[PDB]
């Protein structure tokens, strides 16, 4: 399921602002 | 009216740009508590103002790290924009100095938590329950949008639970008055406009789009492009392909097929009838605009209060000494802070 692809992905944490 | 309270609001809005507060305390009249979020460049403590006992969230940011990271222009516009604006779903802004180490803003507590804490645990929102978060966003960007500015940075880690259940938009670091284009890359992966990840000049459409990416991930409980890497990302956000979850609504899925546009001459927030075309959606039928701004429609959820200054719907994060050096640094970079 994509839940589950989800979840074990590692972007469930809070994710950081990117810049350049 | 609507276009009448928003003139006003410019108003207000102008008059704290053009002259904007500086040093209105300073960090002994605070006590420092714990901390309740981190970034690249600083953290957010929970504080206590001794004057008044009221706690409060401050924003420290090292000089020397924003420096570093060339983000001073955008320090010096969250300060310069939060300082001057006003309405109910963003946290107020109560003070701001600086000292020869740190930039200071001084915000409202809002005790109840980041909404992505409460989304990831619980799992996913119920439509009435993310409609009645994005019907505060679709105001808020309104509001915002109004007075030139873009918030560039849409996310429900930004997003806060206050004790009646109500948002508040908090991180203007990325925040921007224009009038036309801008190129900044800035942002974060899951949320970037198609248009930012392109590299092509680009405007306030990049929040509505972001709304769309919010508003999926409240619903569905994951974003509707996500990956390991950002590359990846942005691949899938370029190609555009969004599928829905089979339990998201007929009105939802057009919704976002307008938000989530590519097309910028389609996207919705940004044709000629502008934020009425998201107001008057099917999705946004049951919706009471006036009373939402209002604050008298019934949250569908509200966080648990153990007391003043209590911590319990924040994580905890690592604790580092906040070190006030002998010397100035970076004074004229943050002359105007
Ligand atoms: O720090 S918070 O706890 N929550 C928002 C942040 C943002 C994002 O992290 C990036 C970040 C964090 C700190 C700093 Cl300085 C830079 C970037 C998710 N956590 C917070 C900030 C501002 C006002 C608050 C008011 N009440 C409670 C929590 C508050």
């Amino acid at each position: 399921t994509t839940y589950a692809d989800f979840i074990a992905s590692g972007r469930t944490g809070r994710r950081n602002a990117i810049h350049d | 009216s609507v276009k009448e309270f928003l003139a006003k609001a410019k108003e207000d809005f102008l008059k704290k740009w053009e002259n904007p507060a500086q040093n209105t305390a300073h960090l002994d009249q605070f006590e420092r508590i714990k901390t309740l979020g981190t970034g690249s460049f600083g953290r957010v403590m929970l504080v206590k103002h001794m004057e008044t006992g009221n706690h409060y969230a401050m924003k420290i940011l090292d000089k020397q790290k924003v420096v570093k990271l060339k983000q001073i222009e955008h320090t010096l516009n969250e300060k310069r924009i939060l300082q001057a604006v006003n309405f109910p779903f963003l946290v107020k802004l109560e003070f701001s100095f600086k000292d020869n180490s740190n930039l200071y803003m001084v915000m409202e507590y809002v005790p109840g938590g980041e909404m992505f804490s409460h989304l990831r645990r619980i799992g996913r929102f119920s439509e009435p329950h993310a409609r009645f978060y994005a019907a505060q966003i679709v105001l808020t960007f309104e509001y915002l949008h109004s007075l030139d500015l873009i918030y560039r940075d849409l996310k429900p880690e930004n997003l806060l639970i206050d004790q009646q259940g109500y948002i508040q938009v908090t991180d203007f670091g990325f925040a921007k008055r224009v009038k036309g284009r801008t190129w900044t890359l800035c942002g974060t992966p899951e949320y970037l406009a198609p248009e930012i990840i392109l590299s092509k000049g680009y405007n306030k459409a990049v929040d509505w789009w972001a709304l769309g990416v919010l508003i999926y991930e409240m619903a569905a409980g994951y974003p509707p492009f996500f990956a390991d890497q950002p590359i990846q990302i942005y691949e899938k956000i370029v190609s555009g392909k969004v599928r829905f979850p089979s339990h998201f609504s007929s009105d939802l899925k057009d919704l976002l097929r307008n938000l989530l546009q590519v097309d910028l001459t389609k996207r919705f927030g940004n044709l000629k009838n502008g934020v009425n075309d998201i107001k008057n959606h099917k999705w946004f039928a049951t919706t009471d605009w006036i009373a939402i701004y209002q604050r008298k429609v019934e949250a569908p959820f509200i966080p648990k209060f153990k007391g003043p200054g209590d911590t319990s719907n924040f994580d905890d994060y690592e604790e580092e000494e906040i070190r006030v050096s002998i010397n100035e640094k970076c004074g004229k970079e943050f002359s105007e802070f």
